[PDB]
């Protein structure tokens, strides 16, 4: 087992674990990760009745900075970029392991992109009838995100009265549980819940209640355009969308006690070329002044080590079942056929 | 043709060309001497030296075509093999300790044991005089019975019962039935092997 | 479109002797018919 | 003719195809070739 | 012996040859469009209009006076030329100054060559090609000003 | 002379296309009140509280459906002027299922609120004393490829032959899209035909919810009040080309429209003829815009089937609920 390390607790990896995977229980990827693993790593997941991520530079590199973060100083915002399919969101979700089991707050989106996209029953909101509410992706986050957070919701309490009709209204210093359960229960509330949540969650972790992650994968989304109409056959634009309106407020460095760990996608994204994977051509001169100062991480394809040792996993599941492949000729060729990218070498894989 | 008559078809195997001269008989000596003088067409897109390349896959996927469409057929044939292989993996770790050394997971020996499980021997060939096409049995070659196989499996798998089921599902589901010897395809083996023995009058014209 | 970019054409229209109203593409055949013979 | 255009404001070798064949085909026609 | 094609005349002069500053020869470019090729640098005016040949040359250098006369020209609306109608861009008064002139106030009260580096890197990513190494220069300047090591 | 693709089609529907809460969402829209004062004014009845909450079967009653499906049908009409006036504007046909015919002359500019409304309500009336003389039904039956319709009803005549019954009715009534058909007569060769499907070929059958066989000659007591309900009534010439039932052409002189409205109460419903009409061209060419202006999405659903290309380009008007409050 040349391909696995024993250190199973994310805040232990160092550069000797480069390039060995490490088991998430079962027990942290029902809690830590409803929704954050891509469709095609849950798959994997259930296939080796395991989850086993491997520990890469640039996971280990943003551990780093959020080891020596100071949280007195405003929340520094992180931008994961690289070509398509080079590990990006699983080095995000590595992180969001780390930071969930240091008993952050996480607030974690898994794609931005479904937000702004197919979405077949929009509202006009009652607090600002400007805006546009979208209740079933509102109440969807919403239950993931008392799944993660179900310890802190009881002892977080809001600050505020608010109204959800004239029949009914959460008082101040209720737990901010009931609100979230106002959201799932009626979904015509959902989006004017995960707003008054994220209000909460900016200000108390300024006053230091907690710590608060905010981990948003695909966020190229948010200064983009959608593809969301009215009835009159006319465009929507993202601003205009009250869920992507209160989510643009925490990118901003106006708070302090966190991070904000971002992740951009071509994949998913509206109006941008499949080559595109730079911070400014996806992000757009609104989004990369929008983030802008932040730090920008590169995600690259596997080096020989790296590749190597995905491999080797996949030979200690049994997983490539056709007899060329555990030699070398086999693991040359599939080294060119995916030039060492995780997605195209995961997927050739599949079908071996 | 664009092809003048002289030139001859590649030789894309590459441990051919790896044996030592030592071994190589006198006949097969003389052959790559001749192979020198001649022109070779230029390999067409397809088959490849690669240790993967699989002649009957390949010919699945092009049988599956419609109109051209070569990337979305071998898109259903690697989604077809990844089912396969994905159901065998969960009935593996659902089984019993002595039941894990009867369970194959190898999606290509699946593929290929599900094809020849298929296979006719004996096939009818109609023959023309007196205005009755006259229905002879004869034993069907091996490419006949080989396209008959992947044909069958195919249409089965292209009936309109089926609705709104994708066909790599479909295609997975029947090729496992078809690798424990089930399912409509075996029947319809079984109904042409039994519809030949019911006119085995005409069974000894060998003339066909 | 901005403002500026736009009689900025306007001006551009106006050096070019081109029509400097924007008459939509209906009420320009006028200009087509007389411009041929 | 120009009264019509106003108010609508206000709103190769010319030769039959036979004749044509023969000159062709005799070679009278220059540059005219046989594919 | 009439031909309809002979009366079009193409003038060519190149920009640089015109006494133009850097406010005349945007405007000149603005206003010419696609007649003007950046790589040649060279602007291509095309008379056609009359019939004669003499008229369409004389019609091609008024074209090209006025061209010049309205570019060395700014009208009282001209103040108001907007960040995305800009060419190039400035970084004094920009949203990336304001950005990081926040954060370091905030920084100072939770408590230069390095403002000059980020303002390089960040008027390099938006003005020139935006590769690797421009975003890792931008990586470099902002770990610097935000003390991120 | 307008390239296709700029231009719309308005289609109306028909009976059994009704559902609680009709008008919702088209209140609020301009002039939409005064067209269901109007409405309460000439029937008799509060119209908009039965179509904004009601049992459903006082809603599903023949005499209270097609009022409802027509008021509604207008103000969808309304609702569509108010958010897209180009549509109206560059409007080509117009067509109605059974009762969106006297919808679509009113849009057509052919005929008025109140008399067409008076003379809905008369049909509407007159269509249920017609239903309530003798049983009868219509059964909505899709066919495969080998399925025989002119056939299947003769048999279910002789059923009813051999039962004991004064010329027995079942003929196919409405032609929808390939293969599928509605026919209508007495209930016990419906039964026939439900019961024995499988000579018959049919691969699905289901009982319409109506009161009687509809667009059949067991309607002819109906077709006299109606025609009386239309002598007062000045029809003028269509605006746009509005498209019949009971030939699947455009109506041409406004001197046929006054018995062509009369005959389609006993006869069949051309529907998938009026789609050839009205869609059918080249391949490659394109097809104008189509709005269904009314309750329900089943002219969708019918066009899907009849041509798929048409109805790349088909929207439906919401009358149910509204995005933006105006
Ligand atoms: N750290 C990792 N550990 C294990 N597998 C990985 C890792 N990174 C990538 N992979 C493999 O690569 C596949 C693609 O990774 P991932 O979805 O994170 O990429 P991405 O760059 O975020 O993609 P996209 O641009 O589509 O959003 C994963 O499904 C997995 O198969
Ligand atoms: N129903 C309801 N929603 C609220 C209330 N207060 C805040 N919200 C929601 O929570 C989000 C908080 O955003 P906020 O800080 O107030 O910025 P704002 O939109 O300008 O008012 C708002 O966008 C609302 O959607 C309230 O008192 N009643
Ligand atoms: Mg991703």
């Amino acid at each position: 087992a040349i391909s696995r390390t024993n250190e199973n607790d994310p805040a232990k990896h160092g550069d000797q674990h480069e390039g060995q995977h490490y088991n998430i229980s079962p027990q942290d990827l029902e809690t830590v990760f409803p929704h954050g693993l891509p469709p095609r790593f849950v798959m994997q997941v259930k296939t080796f009745s395991e989850a086993c991520l491997m520990v890469r530079k640039p996971a280990l590199e943003l551990l780093h900075y959020l080891k020596n973060t100071s949280f007195a100083y405003p929340a520094i915002r992180y931008l994961l970029y690289g070509e398509k399919g080079t590990g990006k969101t699983l080095s995000l979700c590595h992180v969001i392991h780390f930071c969930a089991k240091q008993d952050w707050l996480i607030l974690h989106i898994p794609d931005a992109h479904l937000w702004v996209k197919n979405c077949r029953d929009l509202l006009q909101s009652s607090y600002n009838k400007q805006r546009f509410d979208q209740p079933l992706e509102a109440s969807t986050w919403l239950k993931n995100f008392k799944t993660t957070n179900e310890r802190f919701l009881n002892q977080i309490k809001v600050q505020e009265k608010y109204v959800w009709n004239k029949r009914e209204s959460t008082e101040k210093g209720s737990p901010l549980g009931e609100v979230v359960e106002q959201g799932i229960t009626r979904v015509r509330n959902a989006t004017d819940a995960v707003g008054i949540v994220l209000k909460e969650l900016k200000r108390q972790s300024s006053l230091g209640m907690f710590h608060l992650l905010v981990a948003v994968d695909g966020i190229n989304a948010l200064w983009g355009r959608t593809t969301l109409k009215r009835e009159d056959k006319s465009p929507i634009a993202p601003e205009e969308l009250a869920l992507v309106h209160n989510l643009r407020k925490m990118m901003k460095n106006d708070w302090h006690g966190g991070a904000i760990v971002s992740a951009l996608s071509q994949t998913g994204s509206l109006f941008k070329p499949r080559k595109a994977y730079l911070p400014q051509e996806l992000l757009g001169k609104e989004g990369f002044d929008a983030l802008d100062p932040f730090i920008p991480i590169l995600v690259s394809n596997y080096n020989p080590k790296e590749f190597e040792s995905c491999i080797q996993y996949y030979l200690e599941n049994n997983w490539l079942q056709h007899e060329k492949a555990p030699t070398e000729e086999g693991k040359k060729e599939l080294l060119f056929l995916s030039n060492a990218n995780p997605s195209l070498l995961e997927r050739h894989c599949a079908y071996l | 043709s664009r092809y003048s008559p002289e030139f001859k078809d590649p030789l894309i195997d590459k441990e051919y060309y790896r044996k030592p001269v030592e071994e190589l008989t006198e006949e097969e000596k003389y052959v790559r001497e001749l192979k020198k003088t001649q022109l070779i067409k230029a390999a067409p897109a397809g088959k490849t030296s690669s240790v993967f390349e699989d002649p009957v896959i390949s010919k699945f996927t092009n049988m599956m075509m419609i109109g051209g469409n070569k990337v979305l057929a071998r898109s259903l044939m690697i989604q077809t093999l990844e089912a396969v292989k994905r159901k065998q993996f969960e009935k593996y770790h659902a089984a019993s300790a002595e039941e894990q050394a009867t369970i194959e997971r190898n999606p290509y020996t699946i593929f290929h044991q599900a094809l020849k499980n298929c296979e006719p021997m004996i096939g009818l060939v109609p023959i023309l005089k007196g205005g009755r096409f006259y229905q002879v049995p004869v034993p069907l070659p091996d490419r006949r019975r080989r396209f008959l196989a992947m044909k069958w499996m195919i249409t089965e798998c292209r009936d309109k019962k089926h609705q709104r089921t994708l066909m790599p599902e479909k295609l997975s589901h029947k090729l496992l039935e078809a690798f424990h010897n089930q399912g409509p395809v075996i029947k319809r083996k079984h109904d042409l092997h039994k519809m030949a023995e019911a006119n085995r009058a005409l069974a000894h014209y060998r003339w066909w | 479109l901005s403002e500026y970019a736009f009689r900025m054409s306007r001006l551009s229209a106006r050096l070019f002797g081109e029509v400097t109203r924007p008459t939509n593409s209906k009420s320009m055949k006028v200009v087509k018919l007389f411009s041929e013979l | 003719a120009d009264e019509r255009l106003r108010i609508n404001s206000l709103r190769r070798w010319r030769l039959s195809r036979i004749v044509f064949r023969h000159l062709a085909d005799h070679g009278q026609l220059s540059g005219i070739q046989r594919a | 012996v009439r031909n309809p094609r002979a009366r079009v005349v193409v003038l060519r002069v190149k920009l640089s040859s015109l006494n133009l500053d850097d406010h005349a020869k945007k405007k000149l470019i603005k206003l010419v469009g696609e007649r003007y090729c950046k790589t040649t640098d060279v602007l291509t005016i095309k008379t056609d209009r009359c019939p004669l040949r003499r008229q369409n040359y004389d019609y091609a250098v008024y074209l090209l006076t006025v061209l010049y006369h309205e570019s060395w020209n700014t009208e009282e609306w001209e103040k108001s030329k907007t960040e995305a109608d800009m060419e190039e861009y400035i970084w004094e008064n920009s949203s990336s100054e304001r950005n990081i002139l926040e954060t370091l106030l905030q920084m100072k009260a939770a408590e230069t060559k390095e403002i000059e580096e980020y303002k390089k890197s960040v008027v390099s990513l938006k003005n020139e090609e935006e590769n690797e190494n421009s975003i890792s220069q931008y990586k470099e300047s902002v770990k610097r000003l935000l003390n991120v090591t | 002379r307008r390239m296709p693709g700029q231009c719309s089609v308005l289609l109306f529907p028909g009976q059994g296309s009704q559902v609680v809460g009709m008008g919702r969402g088209l209140l609020n829209y301009p002039r939409v009140r005064e067209l269901y004062a109007a409405a309460r004014r000439v029937l008799g009845y509060d119209l908009l509280e039965l179509s904004l909450h009601g049992p459903q079967e006082t809603l599903d009653r023949t005499v209270h459906c097609q009022p409802a499906i027509f008021v509604a049908s207008l103000a969808a009409v309304e609702k569509l002027h108010h958010l897209q006036p180009s549509v109206i504007e560059n409007c080509v046909a117009a067509a109605g299922f059974s009762v969106g015919e006297f919808a679509a002359l009113v849009f057509a500019g052919a005929m008025e609120f109140a008399e067409g409304l008076y003379a809905v309500k008369i049909r509407a009336e007159a269509m249920q004393e017609a239903s309530e003389a003798v049983p009868s039904g219509m059964l909505s039956v899709l066919g495969q490829p080998q399925s025989k319709f002119n056939f299947a009803c003769l048999e279910a005549r002789e059923h009813c032959k051999s039962l004991g019954i004064e010329n027995p009715v079942c003929e196919v009534s409405n032609y929808l899209f390939p293969d599928c058909r509605v026919i209508s007569g007495h209930q016990e060769a419906l039964r026939f035909l439900q019961k024995n499907s499988s000579k018959f070929h049919f691969r699905r059958t289901r009982m319409l919810p109506v009161s009687g066989a509809f667009h059949t000659r067991l309607m002819e007591p109906a077709v006299e009040p109606l025609t009386q309900a239309l002598k007062a009534v000045d029809i003028k010439k269509p605006l746009v080309s509005v498209y019949s039932n009971v030939h699947a052409h455009r109506y041409r002189h406004p001197g046929h429209i006054h018995k062509l409205l009369a005959q389609q109460l006993v006869s069949p419903v051309k529907w998938e003829q009026t789609m050839h009409a009205i869609y059918e061209r080249k391949k490659g060419r394109g097809f104008p815009q189509t709005f269904e202006v009314g309750p329900g999405r089943q002219l969708g659903a019918i066009l899907k089937s009849c041509n798929m290309q048409a109805w790349k380009s088909y929207s439906a008007v919401d009358v149910l609920q509204t995005l933006e409050h105006v």
